[PDB]
């Protein structure tokens, strides 16, 4: 995240880390024992921290656990980015506290214009990097579809937003892929990609969650 | 689809370090910049035996992830990070044919991927996203090798950070 804040602990208590052996994607608790990413996360034996704000502690009101299954969406185009979404099934239930809590998904779809909170512990630099030791977050409101596919010629699917700002300054970043965008007090987006950080005209973009929560629900039904 | 690695067992970043491409069949070989045809600047990727390490390059996609998958598409570029100079493409071009060349732009998607090879990796050249790749060889023409599509022959590397 660049041009953000520090978010603060018990801010944003849906947040998870993705590691093995170190930090590579953000995620987002939907109940106790089901996480959503990405799909361009997808790794073998991804363990799950929740509860972490400082990502360089061991202890701090924390919890580990073991994914028991990591499900890409059947559709996942690797070529078009299409369908980049993933569920985690954790191998036991997290215990919530003032740290670790869930988003709900939405009932709708989020319309251009609404502002957004996006999370993670990505790059907070549009030249160079400087990762952060806290979870930062970012208000980031959602742009027109016209002006998403403006921006990206031939990329944007129907299952893509954009957010953010087309003046550049503020934008997600490297090491934020998979993280929470929230509109409403509802899971809205996951951070997929964009060309560079915070560069003039060339927003985030963002799996669109309303579209897979049949999928999502159907998912936890039968796994 | 899994992490590629440096030498020193640590996931390659995206964007945020440089790597020598260090061939394992040219010890005294390095990545530098060679003229093709008739053109007064150099803009074509050799191997050079009279020049290790070589020029180190950054490995880039657009996916908001610091690792490089070896299924990802990527960027290669000589140079630094956010700059639109130095970029690999791949030109046909004789002497050398489907070579190796740099210039001063950037497409959201790069046509290449690194790829696993035996002992180490292989860059291949992709000339569209749904299609089979084309491994990056070699053609030893006045003295050099420049890179370019030579498929079922590849240049293998070892991804040495620069530090």
């Amino acid at each position: 995240i660049v041009g953000g804040y520090t978010c603060g602990a018990n801010t944003v208590p849906y947040q998870v880390s993705l590691n093995s052996g170190y930090h590579f994607c953000g995620g987002s608790l939907i109940n106790s024992q089901w996480v959503v990413s990405a799909a361009h996360c997808y790794k073998s034996g991804i363990q799950v921290r929740l509860g972490e704000d400082n990502i360089n502690v061991v202890e701090g009101n924390e919890q580990f656990i073991s994914a028991s299954k990591s499900i890409v969406h059947p559709s996942y185009n690797s070529n078009t980015l299409n369908n980049d979404i993933m569920l985690i099934k954790l191998k036991s239930a997290a215990s919530l506290n003032s740290r670790v809590a869930s988003i709900s998904l939405p009932t709708s779809c989020a319309s251009a214009g609404t502002q957004c909170l996006i999370s993670g512990w990505g790059n907070t630099k549009s030249s160079g990097t400087s990762y952060p030791d806290v979870l930062k977050c970012l208000k980031a409101p959602i742009l027109s579809d016209s002006s998403c596919k403006s921006a990206y010629p031939g990329q944007i699917t129907s299952n893509m937003f954009c957010a953010g700002y087309l003046e550049g300054g503020k934008d997600s970043c490297q090491g934020d892929s998979g993280g929470p965008v929230v509109c409403s007090g509802k899971l809205q987006g996951i951070v997929s990609w964009g060309s560079g950080c915070a560069q003039k005209n060339k927003p985030g973009v963002y799996t669109k969650v309303c579209n897979y929560v049949s999928w999502i629900k159907q998912t936890i039904a039968s796994n | 689809s899994s992490v590629v690695v440096d030498t020193n067992g640590q996931p390659v970043s995206n964007g945020a370090d440089a790597y020598y491409l260090v061939p394992v069949s040219h010890g005294h070989a390095g990545l530098a910049l060679a003229k093709i045809g008739n053109e007064a600047e150099p803009r074509a990727v050799v191997l050079d035996p009279h020049h290790r390490p070589g020029l180190p390059v950054r490995f880039e996609s657009p996916l908001f992830i610091n690792i490089i998958k070896e299924s990802y598409f990527l960027n290669i570029k000589f140079g630094p990070s956010s700059s639109d100079s130095g970029v690999w493409d791949v030109i046909q071009q004789d002497p050398i044919g489907l070579a190796v060349k740099v210039t001063d732009t950037k497409s959201l998607l790069g046509p290449f991927k690194v790829e696993k090879e035996g002992e180490g990796y292989k860059i291949v050249y992709y000339p569209e996203r749904g299609q089979t790749g084309l491994d990056i060889g070699l053609v030893h023409r006045n003295d050099k090798y420049y890179l370019a599509v030579k498929d079922g022959e590849p240049c293998v590397f070892k991804i040495r950070k620069a530090t």
